[PDB]
DNA sequence: TTTTTTTTTTTTTT
């Protein structure tokens, strides 16, 4: 949510899930997001939509995003002769989502 | 008005000094007036401002003249007074500290006009020092973002700008100085020079010169120094404005070249330079080529690389007294291996503990490293895949 | 215009391939294979279809390593003193974005202002970074965007994007020990995740050392380029004609259908049959996109020759021109039984006898055995299998 | 353009407190006045240094709480090692408690209410006007060191060059009595001297800056 | 018949 210019209130910009809504959002690598804009995935496919922090507005949105996850494996080729869970980087709550 | 065209008679007062036969030492004492001894750094420093040539090509090239020298030893050395002088004599002078630099801070900051409200693209330190010297303290002690407006200008010799409106990459060419001290300040009796230098040997391969000051304690020498300082208080040969003038025309008026005499000497030392690098050979004729643009000798004298590969030597006779030791974190990482190999084999599990791994270090022998040194060689097999960490209180060994 | 006529008699000989290589950087001395592939970089690759679907690479990738001092540096600054549209950054300070979107906000006034940055006249360009340890490894994959899908979208919760890529990235890190590091597998020698690795193909390792007649030599031709004097030697092509000659062949569109790229599946496979074990060697695997890659090194190689459709020869220079900086890169209960019966002995028959006792066999294996295998039942079949052979082949 | 501080009163005292609070922005430029006589600026169209001519004393307040006696001196203070040569010298002062001085110290500070004047039994304060006359007397008389108190000003200073240094290891420290320890000592005999007016500069004018070269230091102890 | 306005709050960012 940024202020527009000059005198007026702050406008809304969607997450880019907003423009995806009945579609389909795509990420690869996630070996390489930070768990900063992470936390806010494990938000849409739980609701169905989007509610962040900024700032001086109540809200909700409508998020319909199928996601298709690609991410390579920690460090190199094939990771867990051990569990598949010692593979992944990423924490299980967000996994088994 | 104020708070320079070269007259003619004068300059053949120039060659009537140049037929003066100390003008390498003379020209220097004439440098540094207010320091005592140190003349290898008056030396150098002469041959600084006399620094290089241009190479064109047909294209590429452009190694110039340019020349950056690294000195140091005991703290507050009055280095920072040479630093303030040799800034003030120059055409285009730069100084700065240690931690009052970093890549963000010497090049185009490209702020707003203020009070028209347009952007303007504005030079740095480093655009206005192209030309000339550039001088700082205590490359140890430089931020991580420093080095990177370095790494930068010493080979690029250019400066990368593509930001907001505008592209421009532009060039920066100029000689340096940078003030400098060692990790103690004392560096210490014997040691390995490099850790004693700070930094990675790698980070110090590029840079032209290593200068050492340090400490005798002669008698005999602080009295000798104190009779320097003995004067001021109240109230030899030392030219004062007439350098200049020839360090106007000694630059662009001489195009000094090497002959073919140059590399039968300026070769043959290198090998023995190197029972040295390219780097510092990059410079043999640079340094040596410095004393060609001395003199006004179009064609340099094949005699000089002596005392230019001696300037050379001064950095390598610092070095007379750890990344340039050879196997170091490697022969640690062969009993590293073989110790997380044997712990494999006797313990049942891929794992140890660091601790019981440090305990199996660094008491057993003494080429057996501290705790966090293993562990940069851990980190070292970590940045191998060598090994795995298997969370924050053990250590795992690497596997199929 | 007439400079085509001479083109014509450039195109002539067969010297010319190996005069395109003696002609290319005199700054720089030896080094060889690697400076052909330079050249082959600044050629062009099919970067094209085929649909329907995604384009294909295209282009060509080379991070050329060895201990500093190598001189691989002078490459570089050939590239852009060369080279046209010419890119060039060594920093760890871009920052990130850098080639990066940065947004900069506020703009002021509303903001999101869409930096470029950095990679933007660089498209369709050669672009080079030295010392990836000083480029670190947060941005290592997201300058890897373009080298996969050729192009880069850029997230600061800006405005969304996606930005035209299409470039040769080479560069030269040292290396992290900073020499080598025989041993080192390349993999672990860089520092760096094989995503990115594999990706820029082929990397070609250049070690640098002395030797007495070498350092005589380095004391003869690198003299002559410390030489402001005799700098009047010179390569059998002239520098701009050389451009002129690659602005005639950027025109070519070469390409094999012929029928003998059969020869380049066995090669191809024979590609992996070697990397297969270990796959801590070369292997990567080679990867599947090497394939592709053996495609686009014989790309430029029919640029190089001129002619197009290629040859079996043709792919044979590019494929043990890989094959070099693959070796840079050198240094089923009884499947696993006989894996190792004749692997214990691939490792160590050549750099020793293989003898002693048959359980010794055994026992550095109870070592390696137990971190793959998924069970206590699988760790005993690493250990009565390893005795059940034993009084098989005894 | 307004500079303040090392610009707005020059040829005279710059006086801190929280100095190690100055930041980078005080600090570098301070840095360079300790080089004194100059305070360049490049920033916006303005190249010039102008004369910071003036003097600079600070009080420096250690990192909290306050400084710890078993640790190593430059440990309690938070500003660069290359910074504390540049001054002459320094007095540390501990507040130690003692049941004797704290005593006449709770009846200083139970001296107010009480009253409104301090000092007694006895003491007679020196006023400014007429003492700053003669501060400004002594500054024009510029005395001339004769060569024996020079000589001395040798010898003394070279096992004062000797045992910061033949004690090494930095543990107590600083050394080296370093080149501006000499200048000071010279300096603060040529101040110590329009206290004498003289311009013959005694050697015990000499010696007095001396007592309290070593006084300065060696406070570290309690 | 037109007049005249940059801090403070919050934000996303290396």
């Amino acid at each position: 949510v940024r202020k527009d210019p000059i005198t007026k209130e702050w406008t809304l910009e969607g997450g880019a899930l907003v423009l995806a809504d009945k579609g389909v959002c795509l990420i690869d690598e996630f070996d390489k997001m930070n768990d900063q804009d992470r936390t806010s995935i494990h938000e849409a496919m739980e609701q169905q939509s989007i509610s962040i922090s900024k700032a001086g507005i109540v809200t909700t949105l409508q998020a319909r995003c199928s996601i298709i996850a690609a991410a390579n494996p920690n460090g190199g080729r094939y990771n867990s002769t051990l569990p598949l869970a010692q593979n992944v980087s990423l924490t299980e709550p967000i996994l088994s989502r | 008005k104020v708070s320079r065209q070269i007259t003619d008679q004068d300059l053949a007062k120039i060659r009537e000094v140049a037929a003066r036969e100390d003008l390498y030492s003379l020209l220097a004492r004439s440098i540094a007036p207010s320091i005592y001894e140190l003349e290898d750094v008056k030396k150098g420093i002469l041959l600084q401002l006399f620094g290089g040539t241009n190479k064109t090509f047909t294209k590429g090239g452009r190694y110039r003249g340019d020349i950056n020298i690294l000195l140091c030893g005991d703290p507050s050395t009055s280095k920072s007074q040479i630093l303030q002088y040799v800034h003030k004599i120059t055409p285009r002078g730069v100084y700065t500290s240690g931690k009052g630099s970093s890549a963000v801070g010497l090049t185009a900051y490209i702020t707003r006009d203020v009070d028209t409200k347009q952007l303007v693209l504005e030079s740095g330190a480093l655009v206005l020092s192209d030309g000339g010297v550039c001088c700082i303290d205590e490359f140890d002690k430089m931020s991580d973002s420093t080095r990177s407006v370095l790494h930068e200008v010493m080979e690029q010799q250019t400066i990368s700008i593509a930001k907001a409106g505008i592209i421009t990459t532009l060039n920066a060419r100029s000689s340096i100085l940078a003030s400098a001290n060692p990790i103690g300040s004392r560096y210490n009796p014997n040691l390995p020079v490099t850790e004693n230098i700070d930094l990675p040997p790698p980070l110090l391969s590029r840079f032209d010169l290593v200068y050492l000051v340090l400490d005798k304690v002669d008698e005999k020498n602080d009295r000798e120094l104190a009779k320097h300082l003995t004067n001021l208080y109240l109230e030899d040969v030392l030219p004062v404005e007439f350098l200049t003038m020839y360090i106007s025309y000694a630059k662009e008026h001489i195009h000094p070249i090497i002959t073919e005499a140059a590399k039968t000497e300026l070769v043959r030392a290198y090998v023995g330079m190197r029972k040295a690098t390219t780097r510092q050979l990059e410079s043999m004729i640079r340094l040596a080529e410095a004393h060609a643009k001395m003199k006004l000798k179009n064609v340099v004298e094949l005699e000089d690389v002596q005392e230019a590969v001696r300037l050379i030597r001064s950095a390598i006779k610092d070095y007379a007294t750890q990344t340039g030791k050879s196997v170091i974190q490697r022969k640690l990482q062969e009993d590293l291996s073989r110790e997380i190999m044997n712990v494999l084999k006797d313990q049942a599990s891929d794992s140890m503990s660091f601790n019981e791994l440090i305990k199996q270090i660094n008491e057993h022998s003494q080429d057996r490293v501290e705790s966090s040194d293993i562990q940069e060689a851990l980190s070292r097999l970590q940045q191998e895949d060598k090994v795995i960490v298997l969370g924050e209180g053990v250590r795992r060994s690497v596997r199929l | 215009s007439d400079e085509i006529n001479e083109l014509k008699e450039m195109v002539k000989d067969e010297h010319i391939y190996d005069k395109l290589v003696r002609s290319i950087a005199p700054a720089v001395f030896g080094h060889e294979a690697v400076k052909k592939g330079i050249l082959l970089q600044m050629l062009g690759g099919v970067h094209k279809s085929t649909v329907e679907g995604i384009k294909l690479r295209g282009d060509i990738n080379i991070c050329v390593v060895g201990d500093p001092s190598t001189s691989k540096s002078q490459f570089l600054k050939y590239v852009v003193g060369f080279a046209p549209r010419s890119v060039y950054t060594s920093g760890k300070a871009s920052s990130a974005a850098g080639l990066t979107a940065a947004v900069v906000r506020d703009e002021e006034g509303g903001d999101y202002t869409i930096e470029a940055g950095a990679l933007m006249l660089a498209d369709n360009g050669i672009c080079c970074i030295d010392e990836f340890d000083k480029m670190d490894i947060s941005d290592q994959v997201a300058i890897h965007e373009a080298m996969e899908q050729q192009t880069i979208s850029i997230a600061k919760a800006g405005i969304h994007a996606t930005l035209n890529a299409r470039t040769s990235i080479l560069a030269a890190a040292n290396p992290v020990g900073g020499r080598y590091n025989r041993k080192l597998s390349l993999r672990g020698n860089l520092n760096m995740t094989a995503p990115i690795m594999s990706r820029f193909d082929l990397f070609f390792v250049i070690l640098d050392d002395c030797n007495e007649k070498i350092d005589t030599e380095l004391a003869s031709h690198i003299v002559d380029l410390h030489m402001k004097r005799d700098e009047a030697i010179e390569p059998p092509f002239s520098a701009e004609q050389l451009r002129r000659y690659i602005k005639y062949a950027r025109t070519f569109k070469p390409i094999l259908t012929k029928e003998a790229r059969s020869y380049l599946v066995e090669k191809y496979k024979e590609l992996r049959k070697d990397d297969a074990q270990g796959f801590s060697r070369s292997s990567y695997r080679i990867t599947v996109r090497q394939l592709e890659s053996m495609i686009r090194l014989s790309e430029a190689i029919a640029r190089a020759n001129c002619v197009d459709e290629i040859t079996p020869s043709f792919i044979a220079e590019a494929y043990d021109l890989l094959r070099q900086s693959i070796i840079r890169v050198d240094v089923d209960k009884y499947v696993s039984m006989m894996n190792m019966i004749v692997r214990k002995i691939a490792e160590v028959d050549r750099e020793g006898a293989e003898e002693l006792t048959a359980v010794d066999i055994v026992d550095w294996y109870l070592l390696q055995k137990e971190n793959d295998l998924g069970s206590l039942a699988e760790y005993w079949e690493e250990r009565r299998l390893a005795f059940k052979v034993i009084k098989r082949l005894v | 353009l307004e500079g303040g501080a090392l610009v707005l009163a020059d040829n005279g005292i710059c006086c801190i407190d929280e100095f190690d609070k100055m930041d980078e922005s005080d600090r570098t430029a301070i840095h360079e006045v300790m080089e004194q006589q100059t305070i360049s600026i490049s920033k916006a169209g303005i190249n010039t240094t102008l004369n910071a001519r003036t003097s600079i004393l600070a009080a420096a307040n250690p990192l909290y709480g306050r400084y710890n006696p078993r640790l190593s001196p430059l440990d309690n203070i938070n500003l660069p090692a290359a910074l504390l040569s540049r001054f002459d010298i320094l007095f540390l002062m501990l507040d130690i408690p003692s049941r004797d001085d704290d005593e006449k110290l709770a009846e200083h500070v139970t001296y107010v209410h009480m009253h409104n004047k301090q000092p007694d039994l006895d003491f007679t304060p020196v006023e400014p006007s007429k003492m700053r006359e003669y501060i400004a007397y002594a500054k024009t008389k510029r005395p001339v060191m004769s060569e024996a108190v020079n000589d001395y000003v040798v010898q003394a200073y070279i096992r004062l060059r000797q045992d910061s240094k033949r004690e090494m290891d930095s543990k107590f420290s600083f050394g080296q009595a370093t080149p501006r320890t000499l200048l000071g000592i010279i300096r603060l005999s040529q101040a110590l001297a329009k206290l004498r007016l003289a311009d013959m500069v005694d050697i015990d004018d000499v010696e007095e800056a001396l007592r309290l070269v070593r006084v300065s230091k060696e406070s570290l102890y309690q």
